[PDB]
């Protein structure tokens, strides 16, 4: 009666998705085959699993995603482990030629013959859901085909759906710490797509969640899957309140609704609470009042921005376990209170806060030690600004003299379109400095 | 999909044929029947980008051998593994190059080249999906360079969207053994330039002094330097025919290497390098690849990387490794030796993580890296060109065969104009 | 040789020997791959899946 | 690294049983 | 596009096109012998037994 | 709902926090893993829940080598893992290292993990900072974190119980230099200092507890009982008891003069305690005789200020009001002219604790007592003396300047103290 | 954590660390092969101040050992634990310097000194946290004394704020061994002087003595001579590897033992040193440890501590003992010799604790003191150097490789003035 439906598009998504679908299995106590362990009995509460699966009408559970990309190796390795008997054989669309970091050929010359068999994949997915409430998108912009193929995903969903909510969890480059050499050039491409076709937009570079791994939960060699991991937990918890009863139940649709000031401005980024490590998390009570003082610690926030540099627009608070609601509401008069954290003037309040009784999921060989207390954020604030101001000083050092420009150029890409992507990131900005300045 | 088809040409280049396809045979588990004996699956996923089926079931490798004396292909074929190649694919000439590029380019060269764009077209049609050539050949013999060079222009007239990459073996001044070898490899840097998509650069001097320094062997052999260029060759390619953390094919490294269409010249580099009797006493982990990896004593080529600036580099891992390690790796050095970084572009390194090593080691690293002192090569040849042919030595051979002296004017002043804009980044400033 | 530490065409390198206390002291203060590493309770008393809170 | 890490981290167990939250005569 | 029936084909195990499906049809041809060894229905065990 | 915070910078403050906290933990009965086998404990330690308790207590330094050895010491599951905190190069005896190179680096997560103990206090009655002075990191840091903690907190008082040289027995050359400037931060950043001279203990180590070769495990468990008997009214029940804050309105009559020095009775061996009554007459003289000072000065040189004694055991209110008396007329001690009541007397109920393994006897009654007494004037002269006779010839200074620091600071701490004493003449005279 | 890396340069250089790597690592319990085989705990917390870590569990030193003669080396690798150091450290030439510090400073050092410098810039760039150098090597001879302080001048130049030790064998005219010491150890002093932290003084006639005479032995040669200095050195650090009551390292020590820059030049000894006959026969107790310490003959100089006043001093004591009898022999000591102290200063000697005591030992002791007797080998050494200069002696033979006479009276003077300076101190009163 509640669902969502998820698109993995590009290497980022796929891996990113790949340890969130192996949290919802978990959480939800469905094997990897799709079976449930214990038959039919009555023991069974329905509309559970429906925001994430669908009953294939005896036995097993089909999720609702499709998995989208133009390279073969990151799918084969899906089809080819464990989690083979879970996924529908042709809801894995692959391609044979992959984009190579170029934006002209992931939506000029490749996405245009793939785009066709994922919007038909789309519509069987939303005919058989009845209560569609939005679409979960994800993608590293700093791609080829997760910026190309995920630009035209968004053009093509918002016409032939038109309403419905779209969330798109990006993951945009470090300020210096990055793989690439030319996506500065491709992330601004993408930025101007996504700006004018999708409703919440998070921010989750790499260079914060490598500190916080480093800080918090102690480790100094992390790899991707320990990155991961992080994000699925964020996405469990912004989903928790559509599958779990609570205090204070808060839907997809009043999300938007409320860390929305203006349609132009909806770029945020999220944070979570408590990650800590096995190792020390069993030495403290992890009151309420301490974990969301950790939440609003700048070094906490998954982007790597620094939030005193900015106003507080909304912040969105979502906690879940055996929380009380006066703890919370004694723990927002006390940040009101403090003078380091400062909102904008035209907002007196801003906090929005959801409860729910169904405690974090702990993933057997994972890192994180599970507990009875977890808080997710996702604050709007004018301190994002500084994100976009550094990429377009990288995007004009290397365009001031057309370098690697013959590579768009030749894919069918017009030399002109550089330019216009330059106006709207520098008009996004006058509008956040703009907003920010009080009455 | 995205199979590649190889070509070799020439003596030198045969012989690194031959010793590279014993590489990829052993790290693939092919023995010299043909017949697969592996022993992990992913062995065998990805076989088609280099192998061919065949009745029953023996694997063939996609690769033409083209030349002019059948006395070279008479001693690789009776090499080990030597069989592997197809019976049919054997393609030579009766006369011979005699070192002369108008003989191999004009009079022989063009005579013989409509046989083996055959084979190569039936190649290339019979492939699921086309991800490029490659070529390995020598720029100072007559057939590696010249009729080796003209296969190119023809390939690349027909597949235009495709990828040439080559791997070169420039002639230098301290280890010479042809005379005329000067004027054959500015012949061949003019055509090359104008098609090959990615074009790396080999040195017979630097690999002997890879083996007496660093490996510290005494009796260094062509078997041995066709040896060091072979893992290289492999490690290029590596992660497209193994899963990895971030894949990256040939057309992404052409995208974050080539800045400009004109300046495609590459150097390349192995590591770790060590010798017998000190492979006990080193540690292998990232930071020590890494210093070793941009050791100028280890590349290949014997342009100094220090009397310029890099434009960009590469480098690709191999082994099980943490993602931070190797991106925090990189950012230091580039920190630490900003003066030897062009700065009108941030972060100018890319990194490449793959999940299975070479066999026998536990990591390895190759390095690519486009940098500016690639000029000094070029100087040096035209330096020798220029004084033998102001008296006109040695130019009745090639005057001989409806070449003209229009053509070495042309070719002379191509060379210098690659030279005059590729040193002008150099001092560009921002 | 140079090229081939494991993978001799009939060797495998060795399986090593050497006391006990240096492989702790190593496990004590080697920076592993993935899990964070050990900083020295382990009382072994303490009740698997007990969450504090 | 993903045939190691998330492969073959599950096990049959950690599903078996698997529950989450449901909907003075004194005189 | 993954294009399958592509002329040349090589065994399932490497994984150029229409692998999972032959992958597929090859373990549910080991999957009707093992119905037919759990039922004594096998010809094998008939010859043995006579 | 009453708590203090406890601050250990230094190798004297680890290795003196190491004994008081053994002592704290076997006083209250916890184990040293931290569990306790089957509320008074709440001023040292904070419940974990279920279970095991983790104390108020955080530990700095710059060195690896001490904090190591309590991170591998049976202690090792007590304290929070991420509060012992650890440097990488030492300061090396050198002031200027300690507050202006390597020091600003790690005063950051002091005072993140000095704010995230404090949020979790309600009650908080004040700071408690134990440093060596005569020292680099120990003087260094010690002012940084004063200096901090003064405009972060404001009214909350702080604590110091400070070690400074002997006059004639210490081990660096150059501690003269930087005990000087020290001090000239702690004088208008702490409330209460305590003077703690390691010859002074060792001689009474020698009288008392017949030890012929003290070392400096013997003095470390001294303060301990000292801080005990001090804070024991916080978390004890008695007869008359006393407050932190209680202690900063009775012994302090101007808010420069309060560097004080103190005193503890009944010390001596079990071997010779069962010998004689250790009746609350005697044991109260004790406490004033020159020779049990803690401080290597000369009371009978100066006059007395104010004088505050903490009784615990089972002493009679009766009985401690008649022992004054006689100290007042007794006529080797003099009191200044303006100060005719100068006693604040505190009555504990429970005896004091003994630890296995130690020297010291167990008694019925013990008396630690806190003087402020003009003659404290002495021990800044001969300071005085030895750094004006190295500065005449400039030794040493070069490593000092190297550093980051100004040539002209060393005048104006040397100034300020030429200033105390003037200020301890004037208010030691009579109207 | 804070390790320091270990070079050693010359024949004297060598032979003294063949010494001390054998102490070090009998002391931490490694065998030749380097593998750990002791029983104590304790033994790993702190063995990667000198020692590095590579695959199979074994422990490499990092040390340096340079000669221009290949000769000493090639004995070393072959004699007992020498298969620890790793080859690729082994640096040497063809030619030698023959006993000239020209030769071994400016002709074939300038053009050795680049593969020396590239492998010490590795070996520090590996560290975690650099603490400091330590340096072993002669000034009486050429290659010794001439290499070592060009590699002192440029690693100070590269890092200018880490300590540095070195352990100076200085000539003694009483038992001289060759007849051009004067020259070149005037000009090696003159560029220490400028850039080492930390100088210790050694003399082949005190080390005959003290093995004449305390040790009471027959027979010294240079291998009990090594052996007293590396056990010298040993406990100088132990304490940076080893827990005590009060820790001190070399940058402690060097605060708390220089006043003023231009006096680092220290003299040290060991305690205690008793003849093999008399062992069951003493008394070892503080007391009699400071006894010999502050005894005249039990220096490691030929310089008389009692003909001139002791600036600072430093103790170092090993093994289990209480802080107030070392506090109470120190007072002791101070008061009852108040003549041969300086007066301006209060408090001249510093102690340290650790609880680890040698090998077969209950205790022991280190000192170094800065005494203002040292003037005495500088007064001598000038002597004999101006007498030879006055006649221009063997003058030719060090100016015919690009020195001339002003160089040597610049160091002339330089040297005059260190002495007049460092007496001056002695003649000060407050
Ligand atoms: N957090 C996270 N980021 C990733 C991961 N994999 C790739 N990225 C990011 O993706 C960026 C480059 O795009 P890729 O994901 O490698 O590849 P792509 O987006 O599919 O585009 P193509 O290269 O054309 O296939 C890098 O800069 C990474 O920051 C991952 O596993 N976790
Ligand atoms: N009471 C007591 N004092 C000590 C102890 N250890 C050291 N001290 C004192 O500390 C002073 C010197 O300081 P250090 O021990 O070196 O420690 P520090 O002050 O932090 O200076 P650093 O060495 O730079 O760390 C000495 O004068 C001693 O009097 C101890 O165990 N007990
Ligand atoms: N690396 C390598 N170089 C070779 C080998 N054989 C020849 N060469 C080089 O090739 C150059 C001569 O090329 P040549 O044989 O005339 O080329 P061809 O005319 O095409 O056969 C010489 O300078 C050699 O240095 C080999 O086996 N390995
Ligand atoms: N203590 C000690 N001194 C040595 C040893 N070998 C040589 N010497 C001294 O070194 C001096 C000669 O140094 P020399 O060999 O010329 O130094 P080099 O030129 O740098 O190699 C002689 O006076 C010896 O006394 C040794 O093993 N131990
Ligand atoms: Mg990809
Ligand atoms: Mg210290």
């Amino acid at each position: 009666m509640r669902e969502v439906i998820s698109i993995h598009v590009g290497q980022g998504g796929i891996q990113v998705g790949n340890a969130c679908w192996e949290l919802f299995c978990l959480e939800h106590g469905i094997q990897p085959d799709g079976q449930m362990p214990s038959d039919r009995t009555i023991g069974g509460g329905d509309d559970a699993f429906n925001t994430f699966f669908s009953e294939t009408g005896a036995g097993k559970h089909v999720p609702r995603a499709v998995f989208l990309d133009l390279e073969p190796t990151v799918i084969d390795e899906v089809r080819t482990g464990t989690y083979r008997q879970l996924f529908h054989p042709e809801q894995l669309i692959s391609g044979k030629e992959d984009a190579a970091n170029n934006f002209a050929r992931g939506h000029y010359t490749i996405g245009k013959e793939i785009v066709d068999l994922c919007l038909d994949r789309i519509r069987k997915l939303a005919d058989n859901c009845t209560g569609l409430q939005g679409f979960l998108v994800f993608n590293s912009v700093g791609g080829g085909t997760g910026s190309g193929l995920g630009s035209l995903l968004l053009e093509r969903l918002s016409v032939d759906y038109g309403k419905k909510s779209k969330l798109g969890f990006t993951i945009y480059p470090s300020p210096q710490v990055s793989t690439a050499v030319v996506e500065p050039y491709n992330s601004i491409l993408s930025t101007h797509s996504l700006l004018e076709h999708t409703d919440v937009a998070v921010m989750l570079d790499n260079e914060a969640i490598y500190d916080i791994c480093r800080r918090n939960l102690d480790i100094e060699r992390p790899t991707y899957t320990n990155l991961n991991r992080l994000i699925a937990q964020v996405i469990s918890s912004l989903t928790a309140s559509l599958r779990f009863d609570g205090a204070l139940n808060v839907d997809i649709t009043e999300f938007q609704t409320n860390l929305v000031p203006y349609p132009r401005i909806h770029f945020m980024l999220s944070s979570y609470a408590p990650i800590i490590s096995a190792e020390k998390a069993y030495h403290e009570q992890l009151s309420v009042a301490e974990i969301t003082n950790s939440a609003f610690e700048p070094a906490n926030m998954m982007a790597k921005c620094d939030p005193r540099h900015g106003k507080y627009m909304a912040c969105s608070m979502m906690y879940r376990g055996d929380v009380v609601p006066k703890d919370v509401n004694a723990s927002i008069a006390t940040i009101k209170t403090k003078r380091t954290i400062q909102f904008v003037d035209w907002c007196p309040t801003g906090f929005k806060v959801g409860i729910n009784y169904q405690p974090p999921t702990v993933v057997p060989g994972g890192d994180l030690a599970k507990v009875m207390r977890a808080v997710c954020m996702i604050s709007n604030s004018t301190a994002i600004a500084e994100v976009f101001s550094r990429l377009d000083h990288k995007f004009d050092l290397m365009y001031a003299k057309r370098a690697f420009v013959h590579w768009y150029v030749g894919e069918g890409m017009e030399e002109g379109e550089f330019s216009e992507a330059r106006e709207d990131l520098a008009a996004l900005e006058k509008d956040y400095e703009e907003v920010g300045i009080e009455t | 999909m995205r199979e590649i088809v190889h070509i070799q040409g020439g003596q030198c280049g045969n012989q690194i044929g031959a010793k590279f396809w014993e590489v990829i045979s052993d790290e693939h588990g092919i023995d010299p029947t043909g017949t697969y004996h592996g022993d992990s699956d992913l062995q065998l996923e990805r076989i088609n980008v280099y192998y061919n089926e065949a009745t029953g079931g023996r694997y063939v490798p996609r690769a033409i051998l083209m030349d002019l004396e059948p006395g070279t292909m008479d001693s690789v074929r009776a090499g080990p593994f030597g069989q592997l190649f197809r019976p049919d694919n054997f393609v030579f000439g009766q006369t011979g190059a005699g070192n002369n590029w108008a003989k191999g380019h004009y009079t022989e060269g063009a005579e013989l080249i409509d046989s083996v764009l055959d084979v190569v077209r039936k190649e290339a049609e019979g492939c699921d999906c086309l991800q490029g050539f490659q070529i390995t050949h020598s720029l100072g013999g007559g057939t590696g360079s010249g009729m080796g060079t003209l296969l190119i222009s023809k390939v690349r007239e027909e597949y235009p969207d495709r990828i040439m990459e080559t791997f070169s073996v420039v002639p230098s001044p301290k280890v010479s053994d042809t005379v005329v070898e000067p004027y054959n490899a500015t012949l061949s840097v003019h055509q090359l330039v104008e098609n090959a998509d990615e074009c790396m650069v080999i040195d017979n001097e630097a690999l002997y002094d890879i083996c007496f320094r660093t490996l510290k062997l005494t009796t260094p052999t062509y078997g041995d330097l066709n040896h060091l260029v072979s893992a290289a060759m492999s490690g290029v390619t590596c992660c497209l025919r193994f899963p990895g953390q971030l894949n990256s094919d040939l057309r992404k490294l052409a995208v974050n290497l080539i800045p400009f269409p004109r300046l495609h010249f590459f150097m390349i580099g192995f590591a770790p390098l060590t010798s017998r009797g000190s492979q006990q006493y080193r540690a292998l982990t990232v930071p020590e690849l890494t210093q070793q990896m941009f050791d100028a004593k280890n590349m290949m080529c014997a342009a100094d990387p220090r009397h310029g600036r890099y434009l960009t580099a590469s480098a690709l891992f191999r082994g099980r490794m943490s993602t931070k390690e190797v991106d925090e790796q990189m950012l230091n050095v580039q920190n630490k030796n900003s003066s030897y970084f062009v700065e009108w572009i941030p972060n100018n390194i890319k990194s490449s993580i793959c999940d299975i090593p070479p066999k026998g080691l536990k990591m390895a690293v190759t390095f690519v890296g486009n940098s500016t002192a690639i000029q000094e090569m070029f100087k040096r040849v035209a330096e020798q060109f220029t004084a033998m042919f102001r008296r006109k030595a040695f130019l009745h051979w090639y005057t001989g065969e409806g070449m003209d002296e229009m053509e070495f004017t042309e070719a002379e002043s191509n060379m210098n104009d690659l030279v005059s804009e590729y040193q002008q980044y150099q001092d560009a400033t921002a | 040789y140079c090229l081939n530490q494991e993978a001799l065409q009939d060797q495998f390198p060795k399986t090593t020997i050497v006391q006990k206390k240096q492989e702790d002291f190593r496990n004590f203060k080697e920076d592993h791959l993935g899990l964070p590493k050990n900083l020295g309770q382990t009382n072994a008393k303490n009740n698997p899946d007990m969450v504090f809170g | 690294v993903y045939k190691v890490d998330v492969s073959n981290a599950v096990q049959p167990k950690d599903y078996q049983n698997h529950t989450h939250v449901k909907k003075p005569n004194n005189e | 596009m993954h294009n399958y029936n592509v002329d040349r084909k090589y065994q399932y195990n490497c994984r150029i096109g229409n692998w999972s499906e032959e992958w597929e049809l090859d373990e549910y041809k080991m999957k009707e012998y093992l119905k037919n060894k759990e039922k004594q229905k096998l010809v094998s065990t008939d010859k043995e037994d006579r």
